[PDB]
């Protein structure tokens, strides 16, 4: 009812952190090969997707940022800041919403003499939706969030082959963001739904294997690879009320899967171009992703 | 290859094949008279792709629904 | 005359695959000075389940020594 429609919000919102949280190599650039430790960074991602019963979404998250450091005896420890803009928009079978989430935040950088790779980032943001539902009658409303969310990420990039190597990877990411209270007694009736601050964190072991390609015939960025996602911390609860009685729920864990990405190769400095991958898994809960493919070229 | 500019920007639109007689409650859209505004900082850059341009401004003025998208963003 | 030459007008080919509006299809090109001939030439067009566009636009500046200039196009959309 009203009450299932929270969870899917909060499942909904999960995607969003689950595409708002993104790679270490992608959206904080490669923390090996990267000559210029004074300099920026950035990554622009855009998709969609749906689940069961209706409930589709679409959003796009870009963050940019900087870092300032030089060589030290062995270790690339480098800081910096960021900040990232996202929107998205969904519809349901009673209910639909567009929202926004722009945050502003610290990481910092570690490259080990032994080949190590270590990534941390940590951002507040003040995400705010407004969305109409006229389950429980209560009608049309805007509220803002903050989420102050910090996540790191290590992993291990053996030097296999010059042009192929196996690398072990694991990132997690823990915030805060409080809960929402609210009463559909314009309505009539109370239904009061009140939410304290919850402190959900959720982190992704992942295997994977890339190949160093270079001489600007192919320059690409082949690397797959096999990943787990746990949710660390699902502190989503949530406790109504109605005439009849109260009632409660929270969120729980996850051991969601995933897959990986094509080419995203380029040619020169002029040039540009990469391939996505959407995993829709329509078998587990009507899941499902959305992808693009464009390349540039410029005189 | 860079430049930067702090813009004010004032605009409106209307029609003449209106009536205001036929519509008592609903609002009219034949006034020279909502005159939107707003204020902000512009950048536009020729990268070696293109003349890329962004912006971030707010519409100190607004009248009836005038979504606004807050920071704007686009080649050419 | 010492001159610096610069970019002028570049090449787009987007293929977008999903699930709304399934693979779309997208390209063209918008330059003038067109292999340094001098011309304005641009081409566009997307391939789009429900909106299908195509516009092609040439203009010769020049076209008689003194500057006379004759330029056409053609468009074709349904949406």
């Amino acid at each position: 009812e009203a009450t299932r429609n929270a969870a899917a919000l909060f499942s909904v919102d999960y995607k969003a952190f689950l595409n708002e949280v993104n790679n270490l190599n992608k959206r904080m650039g490669d923390l090996r090969d990267i000559n210029g430790e004074a300099g920026a960074w950035a990554r622009i991602m855009s998709g969609t997707g749906s689940a069961s019963g209706g409930f589709s979404d679409n959003y796009t998250h870009v963050q940019v940022g900087v870092d300032k450091k030089h060589e030290l005896d062995g270790l690339d420890l480098f800081t910096g800041f960021t900040v990232t803009h996202t929107d998205s928009s969904a519809s349901a079978d009673v209910f639909s919403g567009k929202t926004k989430s722009v945050g502003a935040g610290l990481y910092a950088s570690a490259m080990f003499d032994s080949g190590a790779y270590i990534d941390l980032i940590g951002k507040y943001v003040h995400h705010d939706n407004e969305y109409t539902a006229t389950f429980a009658g209560l009608g049309t409303r805007d509220y803002s969030t903050h989420s102050w969310y910090a996540g790191a990420e290590a992993g291990y990039r053996y030097h296999v082959t010059e042009d192929a190597w196996i690398e072990p990877q694991a990132e997690l990411v823990y915030g805060s963001v409080s809960g929402k209270q609210f009463a559909w007694k314009d309505q009539g009736m109370h239904l009061s739904m009140k939410d304290k601050d919850y402190n959900p964190l959720i982190g992704r072991t992942g295997v994977d294997v890339g190949k160093s390609f270079s001489g600007k015939d192919w320059k690409v960025t082949a690397r797959a690879g096999l990943g787990y996602q746990f949710d660390l911390l699902a502190n989503g609860e949530t406790v109504l009320r109605d005439a009849s009685g109260e009632k409660r729920i929270k969120g729980e864990k996850d051991s969601r899967m995933l897959m990986s990405v094509g080419l995203n190769a380029e040619i020169r400095d002029n040039v540009r171009f990469g391939l996505e991958f959407e995993k829709s898994a329509f078998g587990k809960y009507n899941v499902d992703n959305a992808v693009n493919a464009n390349f540039r070229y410029c005189f | 290859s860079v430049r930067t500019s702090f813009f004010w920007d004032m605009g409106t639109v209307w029609d003449t094949n209106w009536d205001s007689s036929q519509y008592s409650g609903y609002p009219d859209y034949s006034d020279p008279s909502n005159i939107r505004m707003s204020a902000g900082i512009a950048l536009q850059w020729m990268s070696p792709l293109g003349p890329l341009v962004f912006s971030y401004a707010q519409p100190f003025k607004k009248y009836d629904g005038d979504k606004a998208e807050q920071f704007q963003f686009n080649i050419g | 005359y010492k001159v610096k030459e610069r970019n002028t007008g570049c090449f787009n080919f987007g293929i977008g695959y999903g699930t709304e509006s399934g693979v779309s299809f997208q390209a063209g090109v918008q330059q003038d000075n067109w292999l340094g001939t001098g011309y304005a030439v641009g081409i566009n067009g997307t391939k789009n389940d429900y909106q299908t566009y195509a516009e092609l636009s040439v203009t010769n500046p020049y076209f008689t020594v003194d500057g006379v200039s004759l330029g056409g196009r053609l468009f074709y959309n349904d949406f």
